[PDB]
This record gives C-alpha cells, structure tokens and sequence, in this order.
C-alpha cells in the first residue's frame, strides 16, 4: 500500500527462523514469533512474524504473503495464513515483517499455514496483556461501560513514533543460503543484501563488507548462512544473529506505534456518589475489579486502595474542604464539604 | 489596606475574602485562588514503561568461545547454550561444526509505549512557579491571572499586588524522585538510572524512550532451548510499570494531599481544594472607598430573608442599613466566614437592602463587613443537600 | 424483592404482565454497537438452595 | 427442514443488527444474539439471531438463511451456520 516508509516495507525479505513447539515440539518452518506486543491497554497486538507478509519486494498490498521456503520467497495470497493468539485474530495491517492484528488475549501466539513439506505451522509462548490506564485492573476490557483513553495500536500503517534498532539482520539457518558453487560453499542474498560472509577458517569478519567471503573451510555447518541486510532489512530477533563484527546501521521505526483511540474499555457497572454529613457513603455495584480510592481534599492525603468487585456501601470520612473519589480510571468525582444528609433541613424558619 | 487572608484554594468557583481597611472604609477583596502548582527545577532521570525484550540480533561465534558485543547499546544479555545447533530449513548459521556452541542474545529495548502514556522520572529541586488567582474587589471586578506563590516577586494584577503562599495549596505533593504517569502519578522513591530493579519500579531505565541506551534489570533470563535446535525464551520478572495498576507507590491523583489532583504534568499539582492560603496583598489606598463616601453603617441589623447553606450563592439577607452619610459599600464576610457574592450593597439612612451570599457556616452567623460596620446576618438557611459536588465556595473552609 | 424471592413476580404463567424488581440495570453498548446488555441480580431459581 | 407456522416466517423479514461483542473491534453481524435459551439442564441451546432464517419469502424449508445485507435479504443456505 503506502510506500512512505519503504525503509522497512519495500526493503524487507522473508525471514526463516526455528519453531520451538510444532510437530515434535520442534520443526523447520519460516515462521517463529518474536516481539509480541501486548503492551497496549486495548485489545490489539503488534506482532512480528519471521515471515515477511506485506508486499513481495515491490510496494503493492499488505495482503500478499511472502514466507521462506528455501532462501527464496513464496509470494502468494494471505488466505493460507492464520494469525491467531489462542484464538483467531482479525488483521489490521501488515507492514514490513510486522503485522498488527486485533487479537483476543492469549498466552501464546500460533501462526500456521500448510505450504511446507510438513504441517509447517508455528507456535511459541509470548506474553500479551491489556490493562486499564492507571487505577483499575482488568486484562481485556468488557463489552460494556465507558470508553476511555487507552493505548491501542494504529488502524493504519506506515507510521513511526518509536523505533527499535533493526541494525544488521544476519545469519539464520537454511542451506539454500549456503548452496555450493560447484566445489565451495556459496553464500546467497535474499533479493540483494551485503553479506559479510565467512567460515571458521581465518578471514576478515568486521567492516561494512561484502568483501568478507571465506570458501577455505567448506560445509554449510562450518560457514555463516547470512542475509546481512542493509537494504532488505528484517526485524532483529534471537533466531536472527548478526555478524560478529561491526553493525551495519539500520535503526528502523515501528509503523504500528501506540496511539490514543476509543477502546471498548474499563468501567464496572455504575457507582452511586452518596453523601451524608461529612461522609461519602458510596453504594457501589461493580461486576469487575475497580480500584476505588479517595483523597480527602484537606492537607491530609487520605490514600485508599480497595478493589471493588463486590457491591458495597463503603465510606470515606470527607474532610472539611471535601474529598475526591476516583472510581477506577473512569473520570474523578469531586465532592465539597459542609455536610449533607441528603437534603435534610438543618433549620429553616427565617429570621 | 493590606489584605491579609486565610483563604483556601478551591476549584475556580467564586469565593470571597474581605479587606479590613481602617483609615478608609473596608472594601471586599474576593481572593478566589483557582489553582497553585510548584514546578521545581528538574532533570529527566529516566523514562520507565513496561519492557519489551526487543532482541537486537545476536553476536554469535559458534567457533570456540562465543562472543557478546553490544552494538549501539550499553549492554547485551547473552547466554551460551550447547546441546542445540541451528536448523530452520536445514543447514546451520553456526560456522563451526567442530564446536556446536550456540549464543542466544536478547536485550531489552524500549517499548513503543515508552514514548506515550508513560512513567517519566524526575529529580525535583525547589519550587519557583506561580499560582492562578482570581481577584474581584470593590473597585475592580475580576481578573484571573498567574501571580507568584513563592519568593521571586509576585506580580500585581488588579487592585491587589498579592503574595500567595509561599506554596500554599500544592506545597509539593511530590517526592524528590517522582514518576508521573497519565492518570496515576507516583511520588515514589526509586534509584537513579544505572542500577534499577525488576520487581521494583524502574526496571527499565532509558534516559529517553527514543534513545538506544538503557539499564535493563528486568531479570531477563534466557532458558536453554531443547531438542537440538536453537530458540531464545525470555523469562522476566513482573514489570515495574504494570505496577501502577496493581502495586502502588502512592497514586497521587487519587491520594494527593492539598486538595490537588494530578495528571501527566511537569510536577504541577493542579486544581487544589485546600490551601488555607495566607494571601497578603498590597492594594493602593486609593482603591479603597472612604468612610465618608460610604457611611458608617452602624445601627444596622441583618436578618436572613432566605439564606442558603451550601456554596450556592442563593442565600440572601436583608440588612436594615442605617447610614451616617449614605452611598456604595463593598461587602464581604471578614476574610471568609461565608462567601458573599454582591460586590457592593447599597446603604441608605434607615433603609434596608439585601445582599447575596452562600454560607460557609452551618447556620449564617457570619459577619458581613459593610464598609465600617460588621453585622451578623443570623437566621437559618436552606438544607445542606450537597457534599458530592466540586470543591467548595464556602471559604473559611475547615468544615465547609 | 430483588435478589431474593419475588424478584420476578408474575400472576400468570407465560407472562404478559408481572412486577419485576429484579435489579435490572442497563449499561452502555460501547463502540457504536446497537444492543441491550442486562445486568441483573440472581433469582429464586438460580440459588436459594 | 420444512416451515409450517408462517406466523413467524411469512410475517417477517430478517432485521439487521450489530453483534454485542466480536473481539475488541466488533464485527457487524445481522445475526446478533438476544434471548439465549440455553438454560436447559441438558446442554442444548436455542439462540435468537436477529436474522430471520427460515423461508426466503417462499413456502418451504428452514434450510435457507436470510440474513441482512443492506436493507435487503441474502437468502442462501443455513448449513454455513455453526453454533458451538
């Protein structure tokens, strides 16, 4: 789609990475989830698959699907893809190697397409959370109650707001990388990449280089199957080492930054701001953990913590200048002092 | 002349104080203090925010001893593993098959959430910044401008050069170390950048969210992958930012003293609801009304004709004024004992003239300082129906 | 008699009229959704055994 | 699959509706669920979709599925439905 950040997008290659739980609790597949981001206060998670869905190498459509079979792409329709968490997500947008998807909460992330020589799916554990902005404690917000200013990831793509270093991708296993040049083991590129190749045998191994090459030691397991990107960048991962020597700079934004939106959000069924004489009695009727707390508006601090998920008339002895009452991350109340008793006469035959 | 006033800081709602003038007749000086804030000189120590173990690609060297070298970061968490060897479509990225050593590396790098709606630390020095104060007066009506609430010369705005505080209301409900976060703002101790802790606050300590440096004691422990192939688990202790919804350091917009409530702010505590601010004013002698231009109003009597006890200004009381001259008369209860909303009440010889007020006393035994004649506007008022709404306009506050 | 017996009080079966102090509380159907969520106290056929 | 009480069927049209919850970001579904009658002590559930499946506007079969696309029906098979 947008090519206003072809920095990541265009210059992204399908990346292959080991699966740690699959078909024997291990399989070879391209997909393998790093940087799952349930760090929003919403419902949406920014994920990195190793596979680079998005475009192909062009500019067009986030709705294609390029994973690695070989070191080569397999640039097909996104209809065999299933992003899921612990339940199917609904895609929002892909850009680069990164997909943003509105997913149900889930302990794991589970991606998979049967396009390989095997089941060819991948699962991994990675922590997702949503919670209220301050106060209250929930995981994923209810379908009822107030909407309120959460962090949430974009409804769009090709953005920026933060950037993680994505400075040199490098070596990953795949023996399509390390083919044989009819005697010696031969490095290959994804679509063009500057590969700082070498093997265990002595060679140069630092510098911004595709002048480092070693053929002296031969075997795919004695050499560095690389895609040192610098114009085909992928997001850096634990199953994507870099060349041992110097970085090739490639700090790259995230186009799926947390923005404010109206989340379906957190507020447990309505409070009652009641009052008697210098006291907020507070009849409360929540169905979820709401951090009630109050603050006696004097030079007294009056802290409070109490989870209210139980319908309870509670009390907070309002000081002589009022109290404020902060019913979750739903808006603050404020209350003056004087007394009440709910419209009780205190005397009223006029002088 | 010089309008002393114990007179708290409440929301913005209009509430009065009275200049007791002795050479000339008393003139009211409604000191309605909208807010006060502190804003000490400060230094950004580190942004915090829940981590993300955003791996910046491992430095590996499967031949002999694996190396860990950080690239545009101060630290890289790296842990050797054997008994695993890379396969991801066959082959290996490892470049020794005579040494099957595997270097998994994962470092923490600031979340995208670090940029926005985030904890943000401060070393907070000494307060230096103003207080917003309305002054209505009996020779100028209203001005709501910022005037210093600490020593560095308070500005003169209105018929009143007014010295506020020092720092009364929002004295500084902040600690030395402060994190401020959206809703719940935390005046909470934590150590400076470079030595933080995973379970405590400041697990992530990035100098700035954007900046590619931090201190990440998040208790990041890589676990050994199994089955003869590489992977990089992140095992991490509970975040020092997921606390702020569970563990509390003091959620100051819900536990502040001084009546003030807080938001993501540079060490301001806006919109206070106490102060008992000792405001002391230099009002020029000219701005006063004479005790000849305004009568000595004595031989008066005040009686409520329908007082309203509440911060509601519907309270009225006729006063059978008795003038020894006759004229205009700014009024207010003596520096809050009730809040009076008539700027001036007319006085004639043996007449009667109602003024408006709201009672800051249960019953209206509030003096009303009718320009050289106090009078108790005694009686009884409307029900106290109210005690769930904003911050009062019943100045004298300590029970109202 | 909400949250007890007589929270529902019908004088005819397959009711067309009743007296229902069941503590029925509607909540907001957030995000431009058209639906009616019903929050209600448990009855004399959900416990009291 | 046959329709006999044209009380409900004929004297009806499917009515478009909006699902109460369908993730964080809702899907609009004209089969929005009201009046669950799953309070059977068995395990069996009767559901009310807002859609009027049954007839198309014809005389036979509950084997179709007329939900709303637009203000207009979309009279197709019922076999794509999966209660679970």
């Amino acid at each position: 789609d947008l090519d206003t950040h072809f920095t990541q997008y265009k210059l992204a290659r399908p990346y292959i990475a080991d699966c740690p739980n699959c078909g024997h609790s291990r399989c070879d597949s391209p997909i393998a989830i790093e940087e799952v981001r349930g760090d929003a206060h919403a419902g949406v998670i920014r994920i990195q698959t190793s596979a680079m869905f998005g475009l192909k190498t062009d500019g067009v459509d986030l709705a294609y699907m390029s994973f690695m079979n070989g070191k080569t792409q397999k640039s097909i329709k996104i209809d065999n893809l299933h992003v899921r968490t612990s339940a199917p997500c609904s895609l929002v947008s892909h850009h680069g190697y990164y997909i943003l998807a509105q997913c149900p909460p889930g302990d794991t992330v589970t991606v998979g397409f049967h396009d390989g020589p095997n089941r060819h799916t991948c699962t991994v554990a990675h922590k997702v959370e949503f919670r209220p902005v301050g106060r209250e404690k929930y995981r994923h917000p209810p379908e009822h109650g107030v909407e309120l200013p959460c962090n949430r990831y974009t409804h769009k793509r090709a953005d920026q707001g933060h950037y993680v270093e994505m400075h040199q991708p490098g070596l990953v296993a795949d023996h399509s990388l390390l083919s044989i040049h009819s005697a010696k083991v031969k490095i290959t590129v994804p679509s063009g990449a500057q590969v700082k190749y070498y093997c265990k045998c002595p060679d140069v191994r630092e510098g911004i280089t595709s002048s480092d090459h070693t053929t002296t030691c031969t075997d795919v397991k004695q050499c560095r199957a690389y895609l040192i990107d610098n114009k085909k960048w992928v997001y850096n991962s634990g199953r994507l080492p870099r060349g041992e020597g110097d970085t090739f700079k490639g700090k790259l934004h995230v186009p799926f930054v947390p923005v404010k939106a109206k989340c379906i959000a957190t507020l447990a069924p309505e409070p009652l701001v009641e009052h008697k004489h210098r006291t907020l009695i507070l009849h409360l009727h929540p169905d979820h953990p709401t951090l009630l707390t109050t603050r006696s508006l004097g030079s007294d601090a009056n802290p409070t913590r109490q989870w209210i998920e139980r319908p309870t008339t509670v009390n907070f002895t309002v000081t002589g200048e009022g109290l404020e009452y902060t019913w979750g991350n739903h808006p603050p109340k404020r209350v003056w002092a004087q007394e009440s008793g709910e419209g009780n006469p205190h005397g009223w035959p006029h002088e | 002349y010089e309008h002393t006033a114990v007179m708290p800081n409440k929301v913005g709602i209009p509430y009065k104080a009275l200049v007791e003038r002795p050479g000339y007749a008393p003139v009211h000086l409604q000191i309605q203090l909208v807010n006060t804030r502190i804003i000490p000189s400060t230094n950004l120590e580190y942004i915090t925010c829940k981590y993300k173990t955003k791996v910046p690609s491992p430095v590996v060297k499967c031949c002999g001893a694996t190396q860990c070298t950080s690239k545009p970061h101060p630290d890289y968490q790296c842990q050797v593993f054997t008994g695993v060897y890379p396969f991801m479509w066959g082959g290996a990225y490892c470049f020794c098959d005579t040494e099957n050593t595997q270097m998994s590396e994962a470092y923490v790098e600031r979340s995208e959430e670090c940029s926005i709606d985030h904890a943000k630390a401060y070393k907070v020095h000494t307060g230096t910044v103003q207080a917003m104060v309305n002054i209505t007066y009996g020779s100028v009506s209203w001005r709501s401008a910022d005037v210093y609430v600490n020593g560095e010369t308070p500005a003169k705005i209105g018929d009143a050069k007014l010295i506020i505080g020092p720092l009364s209301s929002a004295w500084s409900p902040f600690d030395n170390k402060v994190v401020v976060y959206g809703h719940e703002v935390y005046n909470y101790d934590f150590p400076e950048y470079g030595t933080g802790k995973a379970g405590s606050f400041g697990d992530l300590q990035s100098r700035t969210s954007t900046s590619n440096d931090l201190y990440a004691n998040t208790n990041l422990k890589l676990q050994r992958p199994q089955a003869g192939i590489v992977h990089t688990p992140f095992t991490q202790a509970p975040s020092g930012f997921e606390r702020w919804k569970r563990d509390k350091g003091a959620p100051l917009n819900d536990v502040a003293p001084f009546g003030c409530s807080i938001a993501l702010e540079p060490l301001r505590a806006e919109n206070c609801a106490v102060g008992s601010i000792p405001i002391s004013i230099d009002i020029p002698d000219a701005a006063f009304t004479r005790i000849s231009e305004t009568p000595t109003v004595s031989d008066l009597e005040c009686k409520i004709t329908e007082c309203t006890y509440a911060s509601d200004f519907g309270g009225i009381a006729t006063v059978a004024y008795k003038s020894s001259k006759a004229g205009n008369c700014p009024i207010h209860s003596p520096s809050g004992v009730a809040v009076i909303k008539e700027n001036d009440v007319t006085l004639a010889e043996s007449g009667s003239f109602t003024f408006h007020f709201s009672t800051a006393n249960i019953h209206p035994a509030f003096k009303l300082q009718v320009c050289t004649s106090a009078v108790t506007c005694k009686g009884d008022c409307k029900p106290p129906k109210d005690h769930i709404v904003d911050y009062p306009a019943q100045h004298t506050e300590s029970f109202t």
